[PDB]
RNA sequence: AGGAUAGUGGCCUACCAUGGUUUCAACGGGUAACGGGGAAUAAGGGUUCGAUUCCGGAGAGGGAGCCUGAGAAACGGCUACC
RNA sequence: GGUCGGAUUUCCAACGGGGCCUUUCCUUCUGGCUAACCUUGAGUCCUUGUGGCUCUUGGCGAACCAGGACUUUUACUUUGAAAAAAUUAGAGUGUUCAAAGCAGGCGUAUUGCUCGAAUAUAUUAGCAUGGAAUAAUAGAAUAGGACG
RNA sequence: AGGGGAUCGAAGAUGAUCAGAUACCGUCGUAGUCUUAACCAUAAACUAUGCCGACUAGGGAUCGGGUGGUGUUUUUUUAAUGACCCACUCGGCACCUUACGAGAAAUCAAAGUCUUUGGGUUCUGGGGGGAGUAUGGUCGCAAGGCUGAAACUUAAAGGAAUUG
């Protein structure tokens, strides 16, 4: 240390700091294109949901609120971003 | 941090830095501000507005995709509350802890945090007197509050 | 202003040495008396248009505006025909090379041509004694916005 | 809560020289501190620092050069007579040969030979030599 | 930090915090109180007559055993009774009793000197005259 | 509004209103306080004093009153008590 | 450079300024001394580096005096005047030196000339003046909004 | 003031001890100890270390939460889960080493970024006594609490460490 390069950091360090301190400050929360086996509707869902969103047709369940990322229901498929 | 209290948690947001986002977002910005309304009519505070519109849909921040803020779309569309959303849970919380201090007379804790809670609202009520949202003269009396929040 | 009896006290009241003759009728068949202020001030049209009397008034009345020149803003408006500013200042005291702050209240005569509110801004001219404590007298209401028309209750 | 950016910023500068380190990150980095890193840079105090542009409120990143003694604010702003600058030099410098008052005044955020030679005068911001 | 107040508006703060602990400065408080013209048993000033009233001996203080050989004297302008030391070998015959003689400070202003409990004053002149020339034979005590 | 003054002015009189000052210290108490120019000490910042040769003020034992007079509530002017 | 390390220059280095341009404010008529002339019917000869170019027909005059289709408020800071005199810092001045004081000095004493008696500082408040960094204050959000 | 009143136990009774013991020790023992409704508002109420904010050092733990796993696990001996292991992270109770720094030292990751002295702010102190007393005010039913001197007296009092 004590020569340092704060302006290109490696993007190692960057995946284990804190979302609030690395060198911009941004969210590492994502999203994922859900389909439920009842019917062929695409949904965009929020990875850290917080709420128990249902899709339009079979519209009990898709994904469970947790402390951190919902949980998705075991009987759906998943695709990020 | 935590003006009441020892606090010293960040736990906080960190909202992207692209302003025009997410660059797969198809839906029409007049699609989601009627997505809005329909929301506001059904009875939802801005806050659970927004976070149902990010969960249901692909809206990651209202202010990216549309041109106006969350209580901005609802002001302009004649959906504003008499009291805005913090200061109205805030004076909900303060009913709340003096409904169970009414039967509950020997909960000191209940009182510390009464006192604590109300504070708190007469701060809140400062600010929005002195920015014209509330109008002037408006208190928060502890015998009223119960009809203001019903 | 023009009605609610100008004329309502034990003794008549019009200004001095104006002949208000009814025996020949002008167009206008009344002769007002008025003045500008001088120094950039400007006689209000109310002033100009005015019913009053106030023989205190610097437009239509007897006193002259001479001296400092002063501005505050209004506290208190309770009392008739005058009202008191503050004027709030910063003194320097050297031994700590920092200031605090200090007012001083002025009670000033204020003219029925003006109509002013608690907290607006108002620029006040030095005259003669009017009363014990009054050496001053409003000549510009500056009143912009008014911070008062903004703050009621929406539809 | 933070009531002088321009305090931070040059306590983080200072106390990274005093360990020796070659660089120094700073936040929320004003203009006010971006105006005071010129003069300094212009003096040969600092070498090139980079703004990291966030949408908040940017970030400075300086490259130290280890010939920094000590950057200081000096709080509250006072404000200075042309004759008070003598005094303030006196008082906040090691010598009368080198070193500086930064001062903001009417001509822009600038150091106290340099407001000698405009014949202005402001409110002190702080020292650097 | 330093626990005081800095912003450029905080001069009354610092004009009375700094007027309260004036107080706790003894030359200050006195000054202000104006302990010694009120409470003092000269005015504030440094010299002053007696009129003695009988010769006593207090014995010095640890550790040195001797007679200081002082006198009870009374104040002629506030009517306050104190007690002066006589410094010199001898002068204990020239002050007799019921004479007239002239008092100033032992020079620690208050806080009786050295070994001699209980006196704040010493005789410079008796009957008119000087304690030294009497001490000297420079000159001679009055008879009265 | 009137009277009084040389004149503005609650200066005073009569009528009407309930006002005016204050924690940014009103009000009250003390001052062994006449104010300023200034004096000592003084690296800077400061501490204390200023009854006293210049300016301003007040008084001629303490109050009150008044004539003469441009100008006095005079005092080496007058009227009254103590 | 006939000018014994000695007494510079529109070739210029750096300083502290002003004006103009780049989307850049100076809100607006009132009258003319004809904008630091964006007009050369005519024309002033210093015999070929380059700053001393005449009577100029007008031709779009903000570098200017009050009627307002003229006013965001300060804080701060620069400069200017006033801040009695004496005292203080300080120039001149053999009271024999000195404290001092504001005088004195010079002719051939033929019957006379002359220098002075400066200067700077003297805060905080008030008045103009240049600046718009720092610090605060205000505006168009149900447009009761500006522009003619 | 009412209720409760097992145990222990200011007062007290009492047996020892002692030169005396109305102290330590032993046997009991009233008020208290518990509760309800009101008082009081003080503790070495202590980390004898105000609160907020930034930076400055090297580790292994541990509490809560979240993320990830060429991971384990009892169930389906290859599914969530839950419990463990490993790697980060945020916040917390703290620890160990070293002080580059600080301190008079003990020692301190703050008691550091301090004569190279200024991030914001509140409170407190000016040698020891007299004295937390007098007096005045205020609160309490009291006990007492808060505020709070002076006269006078004194060359020391006190902190940390060394040797005996």
């Amino acid at each position: 240390v004590l020569v340092q390069d704060l302006l290109h950091p490696t993007a190692a360090s960057e995946a284990r700091k804190h979302k609030l301190k690395t060198l911009v400050q941004g969210p590492r929360s994502y999203f994922l294109d859900v389909k439920c086996p009842g019917c062929l509707n695409i949904t965009t869902v929020f990875s850290h949901a917080q709420t128990a969103v249902t899709c339009e047709s079979c519209s009990t369940i898709l994904c469970t609120p947790t402390g951190g990322k919902a949980k998705l229901s075991e009987g759906t498929s998943f695709r990020r971003k | 941090g935590r003006m009441h209290s020892a606090g010293k948690g960040i736990s906080s947001s960190a909202i992207p830095y692209s302003r025009n986002a997410p660059a797969w977002f198809k839906l029409s910005s007049e699609s989601v501000i009627e997505q809005i309304v329909k929301y506001a009519r059904k009875g939802l505070t801005p806050s659970q507005i927004g976070v149902l519109l990010r969960d249901a849909h692909g809206v990651t921040q209202a202010r990216v995709i549309t041109g106006n803020k969350i209580m901005r779309i609802l002001k302009s569309n004649g959906l504003a509350p008499e009291i805005p959303e913090d200061l109205y849970y805030l004076i909900k919380k303060a009913v709340s802890v003096r409904k169970h201090l009414e039967r509950n007379r020997k909960d000191k804790d209940a009182k510390f945090r009464l006192i604590l809670i109300e504070s708190r609202i007469h701060r809140l009520a400062r600010y929005y007197r002195t920015v014209a949202v509330l109008p002037p003269n408006w208190k928060y009396e502890s015998a009223t509050a119960s009809a203001l929040v019903n | 202003s023009t009605e609610l009896t100008v004329q309502s006290e034990r003794a008549f009241q019009k200004q001095p040495h104006i002949f208000n003759n009814p025996k020949v009728k002008t167009s206008k068949r009344t002769k007002r008396w008025y003045k500008n202020a001088g120094l950039g001030f400007k006689t209000p049209k109310t002033a100009i248009e005015g019913s009053y009397i106030d023989k205190k008034c610097p437009f239509t009345g007897l006193v002259s505006i001479r001296g400092k020149i002063l501005t505050g803003t209004v506290v208190s408006t309770k009392m008739h025909r005058t009202i008191v500013i503050r004027r709030a200042y910063l003194h320097y005291i050297p031994k700590y090379n920092r200031y605090e702050k200090r007012h001083k209240n002025v009670p000033v005569h204020v003219s029925p041509a003006f109509r002013v509110q608690v907290g607006d801004i108002v620029t006040v001219g030095q005259c003669r004694p009017i009363s014990k404590t009054v050496r001053f007298n409003v000549v510009k209401v500056s009143a912009a916005a008014g911070k008062a028309n903004k703050q009621f209750a929406k539809f | 809560t933070r009531s002088s950016v321009l305090a931070d910023a040059l306590n983080a500068i200072n106390n990274a020289e005093k360990t020796g380190k070659r660089q120094v990150l700073i936040r929320p980095s004003s203009k006010v501190i971006i105006k005071f890193l010129q003069v300094m840079q212009k003096h040969g105090y600092i070498g090139e620092f980079e703004y990291i542009d966030d949408h908040r409120s940017g970030k400075i990143v300086v490259q130290l050069n280890g010939r920094l003694n000590k950057c200081g604010v000096i709080s509250p702003r006072f404000n200075v007579k042309i004759g008070d600058i003598e005094k303030w030099t006196a008082n906040l410098l090691p010598a009368r040969q080198f070193g500086y008052v930064i001062l903001t005044t009417s001509a822009g955020i600038m150091d106290h030979e340099e407001a000698r030679r405009k014949h202005v005068s402001g409110k002190i911001l702080g020292f650097v030599y | 930090g330093k626990g005081k107040p800095r912003g450029l508006n905080s001069a009354r703060k610092l004009r009375v915090h700094r007027r309260n602990n004036r107080w706790a400065e003894n030359n200050y408080k006195k000054r202000l109180l104006g302990t010694a013209f009120k409470s003092s048993p000269f005015g504030g000033s440094s010299h002053a007559k007696g009129i003695v009233l009988e010769k006593l001996g207090i014995e010095s203080k640890q550790p040195n055993s001797a007679i200081r050989k002082c006198v009870r004297v009374q104040l002629i302008k506030n009517g306050k009774k104190v007690t002066a030391f006589v410094p010199n070998d001898g002068c204990l015959n020239f002050v007799d009793e019921n004479d007239e003689v002239l008092l100033a400070g032992f020079g620690r202003k208050g806080k009786a000197k050295g070994d001699i409990p209980g006196v704040r004053f010493k005789v410079v002149k008796v009957s008119g005259v000087s304690l030294l020339a009497l001490w000297k034979e420079k000159k001679e005590k009055p008879r009265s």
